[PDB]
């Protein structure tokens, strides 16, 4: 019965063990990194074919 | 609530995409050390001596190129796959912020007497069993 | 001669660093098998996805083997078998229902879409992996789509249709003099071990628990016939394995035989089905002692194939599978996993490694001494 | 113990590596007065310009000029209503802005001159110039010594900087960069850029300034940040007079450590000519050739580098230096003469480019200096 949403009393904090394991979740920070170590990665090859260019 | 569930939404898709961003950088991965080696012997001051060397040098850019081509393409429509659907993830999360802060509204009320069923025949299902 | 050996860390071999050729395909992990049933190919994908999220690309050279032939799979199988297998569907199995009791298709080798593209990919991968060990452009293949080893001449049993693991050791045969089979998977090598009782040019040797279980076959005195004797080892064992016992009951074996038999070419597989919470399993070894048997196999510089078989639980396979190919790689891994498509199927913890069960080891030591006994005393007579 | 004081050794560059560096410099720069009695004094940067165009260094080196930033692009810092007042006000109608320059802190301190929004714009184009020039990848090094003032707030222009282009130089580095190492000589606290990056990772804003008693006031040990930007914010904080030998022992150790851990991209090293000997407010007793030691050490690693200008309230010691250190980012070293220029008169009795230090208290004990690095190891090795 942990299903039950949450009521309009902001009762985030104190929750059902499962909505702060999601507003804890650092994943959205790796994948950032994630995504701008790909964009580095493309942007060394994007000034090489400049160059070329 | 729907901030919680578009959170949850977030990672899945980004990672199902990012997953295929790597499968296809996993098949062109061996040609970039070597399209970096052939441009920087290319670039070299002291290469020019002898023409058959600069048109080998050449050709073997130009046939480098022509096999890299293919996995840029793919990495262009699996990016544009990647926009598309986290544009819809936004919108979905900005909508339900901008409906959370607007009022610190019946239709919602009813889907909250519509899952109160569901978790009241979810907990009898345990007394009955 | 059998003596207790505590388990240690795995640490890679830094005197060799071979090609590794991971074939793959992306359309065997769309294949199922059932609704309840426990062999999933999505172990593939899983694994797949796992090797790709962990950045192991930049080694490896990835491949995409070309499906094999009817004309390449009737090199072992009968023409009959093959011609049904092809023939038969999903929905027309009532008119072929005469070669599904004569062929065994049904009861544990359900019919399912694509299945004879199934059986055609799986028998291409080891295809196209034995072709790169046979040419020198390689030295490792692991051919994770294979690993069917319970399939027969003119019979399909144990969720396994064509017999890859025979195509590609006889490939190998092609130009090698000598080649030598491995397994670790918790069942018996049945097909493999049958195919070549009557000649020394293969050696099946296969780690299976014994007793009432699903092979039934495979004791100690199955040393061989004709030609072949002496040439067919077996070391059954019992439920409750750990990873010492495992190491100190696979290395001496594996030791002697190369020392005798003097192996041109090496196949391994690689049962996912021997570690600790497994469904279909009784054993209890874990990552490390699963990697331990490719480490030490592949630290005798020999060319080898590691195919892929078993394995009814995900995360265990599908952390089992990729620990084997970063070892193969002489790289050891991060052991943390990185977010992907499967990450919530990836226990409470997201961690690599398993905990193996405390559940009770039953191989007294007398018991794995006399049955080295047995190994070695057959052994030599060659 | 960490620190470990070592001779100074001459200067040495690499002579195979070549390092492509696009100088930057507005005409304009050098024509805003903030007063009679005002320290700031922007003709250093006109006067070290005329320098560099006499040493001959215009034949290794490129140099261009920067579009003045646009009012939008000044905002991606401050608020809107700072920049709206800054380019309203004027020295001759500030009795209807009394209560605004009040609210903004500005008047009193920092004073209101005629063409102020020009050089802020001015310092802003050349900071966001050299950091889109840096991630296009044409110029290893992208020089703007008219920017660097990292006084300023968000809100409120204190220390005599209205605009802070060193912010807006990261954000634009940022833009295709995970971490950049930002690194501080100016003798005060950089309290703008440490007050904007003080809750964040993606940056390392390294600092090396004295705590005492001053106008900023900040920069302790035991701020090190909030968030994720704990343990983000290396402070080290120094005392009167330390010289060549020792600053360097400081300096080396550090920046090595943080660039064998934190791995940055890019750099935007400060270049400060306030920390010299002879300075008007500045305490310490660095010499030219210490205040250039940092910068080779910074070059010699071979990643991109954002050098910039700052604070510096002498002229002649001011141009030498950043001259010089122009120089030396050519792996070139400049002879101790100083070819005539129109400003020729300005450089002092000596009429050599160097700054000598002069004879004050060595308040820096090395027991401090130890303490301090052990503190900062602490704090570092959590990245
Ligand atoms: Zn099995
Ligand atoms: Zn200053």
């Amino acid at each position: 019965k942990e299903i039950l949403t949450p009521i309009l009393s902001l009762g985030d904090i104190i929750n059902h063990k499962t909505i702060s394991r999601t507003f804890s979740s650092p994943i959205l920070k790796n994948l950032a990194l994630q995504i701008i170590l790909m964009i580095e990665k493309e942007q060394m090859s994007v000034v090489r074919y400049s160059q070329f260019l | 609530n729907d901030i919680t569930d578009v959170l949850e939404e977030f990672p899945l898709a980004t990672s199902r995409y990012l997953t295929l961003l790597h499968e296809i950088d996993a098949k062109c991965v061996h040609s970039m050390p070597n399209l970096n080696e052939r441009i920087d012997k290319f670039l070299k001051k002291d290469f020019n001596k002898d023409h058959q060397t600069q048109v080998r040098l050449l050709n073997n850019i130009n046939k480098i190129y022509e096999e890299l081509m293919p996995s840029l393409e793919e990495k262009m429509h699996v990016s544009s796959i990647m926009l598309d659907n986290l544009d819809r993830l936004t919108s979905r999360l900005e909508l339900a912020y901008e409906v959370a802060i607007k009022n610190t509204p019946a239709m919602h009320l009813h889907h909250e007497l519509m899952e109160k069923i569901e978790s009241k025949s979810n907990s009898k299902s345990s007394q009955a069993l | 001669v059998y003596e207790a050996t505590p388990f240690d860390p795995i640490t890679v071999k830094p005197s060799d660093k071979r090609r590794v050729a991971y074939f793959y395909d992306a359309d065997v992990g769309n294949y199922a098998y059932g609704a309840g049933h426990p062999m999933k190919p999505h172990r593939i994908r899983m694994a797949h996805s796992l090797i790709m999220n962990y950045g192991l690309y930049k080694k490896m050279e990835i491949y995409r083997a070309k499906p094999a032939t009817k004309q390449e799979m009737c090199q072992f199988h009968t023409d009959e078998y093959i011609d049904f297998l092809s023939r038969v569907t999903p929905d027309n199995l009532e008119m072929f229902k005469r070669e599904s009791v004569k062929f065994n298709v049904g009861d544990d080798c359900p019919v399912f879409d694509g299945l004879y593209e199934y059986c055609s990919i799986s028998g291409g991968g080891s295809m196209e992996g034995a072709a790169r060990l046979n040419r020198g452009k390689c030295d490792v293949a692991v051919n994770y789509a294979g690993g069917l080893h319970h399939a027969k001449k003119s019979e399909a049993s144990g969720f396994c249709y064509l017999n890859d693991i025979v195509l590609g050791i006889i490939e190998l045969l092609r130009y090698h003099p000598r080649v030598l089979y491995i397994d670790i998977d918790v069942h018996h090598g049945d097909g493999v071990e049958e195919a070549f009782y009557t000649t020394d040019r293969v050696m099946t040797c296969s780690f299976h628990k014994y007793g009432e279980f699903f092979p039934g076959t495979g004791e100690l005195r199955d040393i061989g016939v004709g030609a072949g004797k002496n040439y067919a080892v077996n070391v059954p064992l019992r439920d409750g394995i750990d990873d010492a016992t495992y190491r100190s009951v696979f290395e001496p074996v594996i030791k002697k035989i190369m020392e005798w038999y003097q192996p041109s070419a090496v196949v391994l597989q690689c049962g996912g089905d021997s570690l600790s919470g497994d469904r279909l399993g009784c054993f209890n070894l874990s990552m490390e002692g699963h990697a331990n048997c490719v480490n030490y196999v592949k630290s005798f510089g020999i060319p080898m194939m590691v195919v892929g078989g078993g394995g009814y639980t995900m995360r265990n396979v599908a952390r089992t599978w990729c620990f084997e190919t970063g070892l193969l790689n002489n790289v050891v891994l991060d052991k943390d996993l990185p977010y992907n498509e499967y990450y919530e199927y990836y226990g409470p913890d997201y961690k690599l490694s398993v905990r193996p069960s405390n559940m009770f080891n039953v191989n007294t030591p007398e018991y794995l001494d006399k049955v080295m006994t047995n190994i070695f005393a057959n052994l030599e007579n060659t």
